[PDB]
């Protein structure tokens, strides 16, 4: 069948929940409470976390904010649908899907 | 660019505001934030939202 | 008539703040306090309705 | 009158403003854009 | 072979959209501040404006929709730490 | 009418992307060779990464 290792059809990308960074196994990364969780990136939570929930689904704020400012570094001053020329094929946003 | 371009030290980059106060009518309700933007800092209206 | 009916639990503010350098943004919030530098916006529709 | 005081003519956004935060603005454009919280009047 | 004598009816349909009149010579948009608002006729004196509208009928009560589109600006200066004061003009139709 | 008492369920989907996640101080793109490459913090020394 199809090899996304090879031609890039990837599909898993909703089976995360936490990533956590450290250096030197001592210091964490960013730190400086950056984010809600001073301590990981929380991918998504379930019902019980649902004061960090966005756009009507269960990823956080942070996470979503993360991933537009990576994209199309939008933000910090609103968020809003980034151009069609800037949002390509493999972007992002463009394959982002809210179900319920 | 390496400097003057974003601070180094600890700040939060969102804020989470709890009423101070809620009124309640039969139609309608009414709620009351105190936003206090922080020294060396600038908020962008924008950004916010309920 | 038809029953629907509608509750609001918990309301809260948000607001995300650019991590700018301390030196850079007194510098800006200090040269945004002048008149001449004053904040000016216009409603895009900006009409008058009857 | 008060027209120029509400920036409905005269100079533009880039006239009006203090030299320094001109050359601020430009200097960040794609970091913190300013140029939208500014009139600029466009008389016929 | 057997088609009957007819008549034409002709209409068109236009939604989302506001009939424009510009208050200009030419009607075209060469600015927000257009030529005839800066005339000096209605720069200094005042005038008495009265319109009247031919529409074709319903059933029902309707409402007829006018939007004098005039400048709306804010001017917001912030001296100190914590104290923000604004101004606002509307002009004309001023409050 | 005979509605029953229900819970919701709320997931998404994202596919043909890659999660990212850019090693600079506030998550922007402002270049190739980010500010934190060239802060001499990792310039100098090693570390060990888990």
């Amino acid at each position: 069948g199809s090899i996304p290792y090879l031609d890039g059809t990837f599909y898993l990308n909703h089976t995360f929940k936490k990533v956590a960074i450290t250096f030197d196994s001592s210091v964490s990364w960013p730190g400086n409470d950056r984010l809600l969780t001073p301590n990981e990136f929380e991918i998504k939570r379930s019902v019980d976390g649902e004061g960090y929930n966005v756009a009507q689904c269960n990823m956080t704020k942070d996470w979503f904010l993360v991933q537009m400012l990576a994209n199309y570094n939008i933000g910090y001053q609103g968020f809003y649908i980034p151009e069609s020329y800037k949002d390509r094929m493999y972007s992002f946003f463009r394959n982002f899907q809210p179900m319920s | 660019p390496t400097h003057d371009v974003t601070t180094d030290r600890s700040q939060r980059l969102t804020l989470r505001f709890i009423p101070v106060d809620r009124e309640d009518t039969a139609y309608s309700y009414k709620a009351r934030f105190t936003l206090a933007v922080g020294d060396n800092r600038v908020l962008d209206m924008a950004s916010t939202y309920f | 008539v038809d029953g629907a009916s509608i509750k609001f639990d918990s309301i809260c503010l948000y607001a995300t703040f650019f991590p700018m350098a301390h030196n850079t943004a007194s510098t800006l919030e200090a040269m945004l306090r002048n008149d001449t530098n004053d904040q000016s916006f216009n409603d895009y529709l900006s009409a008058a309705n009857m | 009158p008060q027209w120029s005081y509400m920036h409905i003519s005269g100079q533009d956004a880039s006239e009006y403003l203090s030299p320094g935060l001109v050359q601020f603005a430009r200097a960040t454009e794609t970091y913190f854009s300013l140029n939208n919280k500014f009139r600029n009047p466009t008389v016929a | 072979k057997t088609a009957v004598d007819s008549i034409t009816q002709k209409k068109f349909l236009c939604d989302r959209t506001l009939w424009r009149i510009p208050f200009s010579s030419n009607f075209m948009s060469m600015g927000a501040l257009t030529d005839l608002g800066q005339n000096l006729l209605y720069a200094n004196s005042a005038h008495a404006l009265d319109m009247t509208f031919e529409v074709d009928p319903m059933d029902e009560p309707t409402l007829l929709y006018v939007l004098f589109e005039v400048f709306d600006v804010v001017r917001v200066h912030r001296p100190h730490r914590g104290v923000i004061e604004t101004v606002y003009l509307r002009t004309p139709f001023s409050a």
